[PDB]
């Protein structure tokens, strides 16, 4: 029911500031708080009544609100900070508390290693039991978002596509996977197939043919 | 009419940060309240913890953030139910949350005994009016709603028309003051209220004090005794578990010797034991040492004594 | 702190029942809520009860089916979930509720994992990704699996160094599948043996695949 | 010559186990002194911390244990600074580490108002002279330097051949003793020094403990008054964070009294608040309380009161 956009980007030391859009019935009219979550753990709560640290919180926070918005500033961008940041208040229109989508702000302290990319065929023992999956396996790349299109010859497919969202592996770099599923008539009829995989709007892009090796 | 005694759980606070107090009636009832009582060869009859439920809008929100319209207005049910206790020959216990109760429980006994006076201990006044004060302050604002000399500086508040002034600036004593506002010293000296600070019990005693007061109140006639007694005059060390709790306050033989000497003049009507907030305690302990004091208070007014009573012919 | 525990993998049309243990002897005295979070979207607020369990207070997308209960003798809160759905598969957080000026969340817990997926337990196809830069990745693709995890080695762990898995993807059916791959060098193929020992443990099924498909 | 207020910071010490004494002005000024002050309608100045640094060594190990000489001649630097201060018509607060920097305070004051008295409030007599107790007693041993009629017994340390003995033994009472040795206990009797220990304010009271004090200095003429307040005069359990923290001390009421009558009299000219030690405090909470106590004694002593002040005239 509350708008806030959905990334945010700096390198250490800079400074954002996330905005918050809600209404007459919630902000408008009501306090907003500010829960930091980090990934693969439960929020903390930063700030109530619009701008009210809590204890150990450093004053690089601050909250803020006008009218039918809020905003949160940050301050010298450090490691440990990159996270999601929702913020929250009533609408006293529905009678119940209401949150942002939430946005993710990526600390970019490491260079932009573009995906390496290897790009299988379907095995033989699959394609004898009448299936087809070409495997499509993206790793060491920095910052943690990709997007990818599969191209049976030059027509773009989207149909039995299965792609995972980013990881991050050993090295703080991340790694992901795309499926594409096909009967083995689609594999063999077509010249080649090729998984075109985008990195900061740059592309990466593997091919492979039926004919072996 | 202080027969036999009621008890009356009323948890009425606006919320926000004093919203535990509204869990006090339990704690003092989990204090082990009616035994002491009942052991105090006391006729009990218990009417239970009132309904609080917030007008016009009763979902969660305003539960947590309640408006004034509708403590005022619970505050009318609260007169009512005091009242009829009176009316049957009771004497009115109304263990509490915020102290803005008093609104209700002295505007019931106003209505059966007209010639009432009040004992308010207290650190606080709890004397702003409306436009002295902000939202969140009804708690510490309750007495300028039943003065009769402050209605012209008191506006009608959505919950408050019928609540009808049955109090005299001469009719109300104030022990243990250390926390007064500007607008609040300025009216206690304005319209010639007598009250005894912290400063004036250093100097004078709680004997000397106990003393003035009755002299004050009763001395050239006997009137029904209204104790509206705030956990938060207790120095904080042996009452921490309270919304504003203030250092310098009454030692725990101060506060006994208060509710004694009430007692002994046998006039005592209906008592207030209110501001027992145990979500502010640092453990379990501090909120039920803070209950166990509420409990001896009222036993003491009640006729609890440090030194004996009762009754006995012993065997051999 | 705040722990909250009895997630697990339910069937659609089933029923679960959330626990939330408090250290605070406050815990008593002040609104708790349930919040949930749907795999990597935003939060959504459930339920909410007084520190009494007078008033219960429920959201559109969960009433009715989900009630709210709590036992302060126990410092403990409860969620029971009924007539469970896909959509409801989600962390669910229990957190204290509390005002000021506003309301704010001030004490939260670990989570705890609700999947509500339809799909039945079983094991998958395994497939050798053969090879075909000097060196050579090479893997097995592991298919069809319900639900997580897979146990994977190569040479039962003999083979270390350059070995990559990937987190699995959830296809749309339920069904999980995820790739194995090792990097080695081009001489190396002929000589020696490349098996990815896999383990579906729940299944108690275990695959020791060969890959050899180079052809050439 | 006490019309508006300056805030001294005079962090001095002789190091060893009391060291973290000198960190006190900051805890006070973190207790939100200088708000106070402000919002008691004073004109403060803040005329800062001094300069402690040790002669004529300023290494390391000096610092961590510093040598009378360094102590007696920053002392000299203060009488200045306080002298200067009451020369431009203000009242000197010095906040103070270890009570030794009485010397330079008083000295400072005698010097523009030679007919001073003092209130030496404080659990020990600091009485002691040079050839009385050890090197490291220099906080436990200043009023030997200051009274004119212990000159006989007073040697001529190096750092101390400026102070001129500006008291005599009828211009200084004591209010709180319980920790006195026999040296400093015969020197109170051979010269007839007026005292009220512990066991006077059990037996008179602290109303008559000020009345009789008052009587001794100011009864047959008006003077400028010096309250020179150590804090471990203060029971433990209020001021826990001291480094001779002896019990059965005066109660927060006794403490604000005192102060609530030197403001009363309003002769009070300068006041040091000493011994405010946050190194030997069991937390931040004892540190912080402790410093609170001590931001209450100023403030009532500049007109704090528990019962209300200032100004208003309320609307409607
Ligand atoms: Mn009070
Ligand atoms: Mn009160
Ligand atoms: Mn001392
Ligand atoms: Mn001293």
């Amino acid at each position: 029911v509350l708008t806030q956009p959905p990334s945010v980007s700096a390198a250490p030391g800079q400074k954002v500031a996330v905005s918050c859009s809600g209404s007459s019935s919630n902000i408008g009219s009501h306090y907003v708080s500010w829960y930091q979550q980090l990934p693969g753990t439960a929020p903390k709560l930063l700030i109530y009544d619009n701008s009210e640290r809590t204890s150990g919180i450093p004053d690089r926070f601050s909250g803020s609100k006008s009218g039918t918005s809020a905003t949160l500033g940050i301050t010298g961008l450090q490691t440990g900070d990159e996270a999601d940041y929702y913020c929250g208040t009533w609408d006293e229109l529905t009678s119940n508390l209401v949150f942002g989508g939430g946005t993710r702000l990526t600390v970019l302290g490491q260079p932009k290693a573009a995906p390496s990319v290897t790009l299988f065929p379907p095995s033989s023992e699959e394609l004898q039991a009448n299936k087809a999956t070409l495997v499509c396996l993206i790793s060491d790349f920095y910052p943690g978002a990709v997007t990818v299109a599969w191209k049976a010859d030059s027509s773009p497919v989207k149909a039995g596509v299965e792609t995972t969202t980013p990881s991050k592996q050993s090295n703080n770099k991340y790694a992901a996977s795309s499926y594409l599923s096909l009967t083995p008539e689609q594999w063999k009829s077509h010249r080649s197939y090729s998984c075109q995989v985008t990195h900061e709007g740059s592309t990466v892009e593997k091919t492979v043919a039926p004919t072996e090796c | 009419m202080v027969h036999s005694v009621a008890v009356i759980g009323a948890p009425f606070s606006q919320g926000q940060k004093r919203k535990g107090v509204e869990h006090g009636p339990a704690a003092i009832r989990e204090a082990g309240l009616m035994k002491r009582l009942s052991s105090l060869g006391c006729h009990l009859k218990d009417f239970g913890d009132l309904s609080f439920t917030p007008v016009p809008k009763d979902d969660l929100y305003n539960n947590l953030i309640v408006n004034p319209r509708s403590v005022g207005l619970a505050n009318q049910e609260l007169a009512e139910v005091v009242s009829r206790a009176v009316s049957d020959g009771y004497s009115c216990v109304t263990l509490g949350g915020d102290h803005s109760l008093a609104i209700g429980t002295i505007s019931g006994h106003a209505r059966h005994c007209p010639d009432l006076c009040v004992v308010w201990v207290d650190a606080h006044a709890d004397i702003n009016t409306p436009l002295t004060t902000s939202s969140g302050n009804l708690h510490g604002q309750p007495v300028s709603f039943l003065l009769r000399e402050l209605q012209d500086k008191v506006p009608q508040l959505p919950g408050f028309s019928w609540i009808k002034p049955c109090i005299s600036s001469a009719s109300i004593v104030y022990i243990g003051l250390r926390d007064v506002d500007p607008p609040e010293h300025f009216i206690l000296k304005n319209y010639d209220i007598q009250y005894f600070s912290m400063r004036d019990i250093d100097r004078l005693g709680i004997q000397k004090v106990m003393e003035r007061t009755f002299d004050l109140l009763i001395g050239k006639r006997q009137r029904p005794i209204h104790l509206s007694f705030d956990i938060d005059a207790f120095d904080p060390t042996l009452a921490p578990a309270t919304g504003t709790p203030v250092v310098g306050g009454l030692t725990y033989r101060e506060g006994m010797y208060i509710a004694e000497e009430i007692h002994n003049t046998g006039l005592l009507s209906a008592l207030d034991l209110v501001e027992v907030n145990p979500q502010l305690a640092t453990s379990e302990e501090e909120a039920k040492t803070t209950a166990n004091l509420a409990v001896d208070v009222i036993a003491s007014s009640f006729g609890q004594t440090r030194e004996g009573g009762h009754i006995v012919y012993d065997q051999l | 702190q705040l722990l909250e525990s009895g997630g697990g993998l339910v069937r659609p049309g089933g029923s679960l029942r959330l626990s939330c243990a408090a250290s605070e002897f406050t815990f008593r005295y002040d609104y708790h809520v349930w919040v949930r979070q749907a795999p990597g979207k935003g939060l959504e607020w459930v339920s909410a009860i007084s520190g009494s369990g007078g008033s219960t207070y429920y959201a559109d997308s969960v009433k009715s089916r989900f009630t709210i209960s709590r036992d302060n003798s126990k410092n403990t809160l409860y969620l029971q979930m009924n007539s469970l759905r896909a959509e409801d598969t989600a962390v669910y957080y229990c957190a204290r509720l509390r005002a000021d000026l506003g309301l704010y969340m001030d004490l939260w817990g670990r989570g705890t994992l609700v999947t509500v997926s339809s799909a039945s337990t079983k094991g998958p196809s395994v497939f050798p990704l053969a090879p075909s830069g000097g060196t050579a990745a090479l893997g097995c693709l592991v298919k069809d699996y319900f639900p997580e995890p897979v146990t994977v080695s190569w040479n039962s762990g003999a083979l270390t160094s350059g070995v990559h898995t990937f987190p699995a993807v959830l296809q749309s059916s339920g069904l999980y599948s995820l790739s194995s791959v090792v990097t080695v060098p081009s001489s190396s193929l002929g000589t020696q043996t490349y098996i990815c020992n896999v383990n579906h443990k729940p299944s108690n099924t275990k695959v020791d695949k060969r890959v050899e498909p180079k052809s050439c």
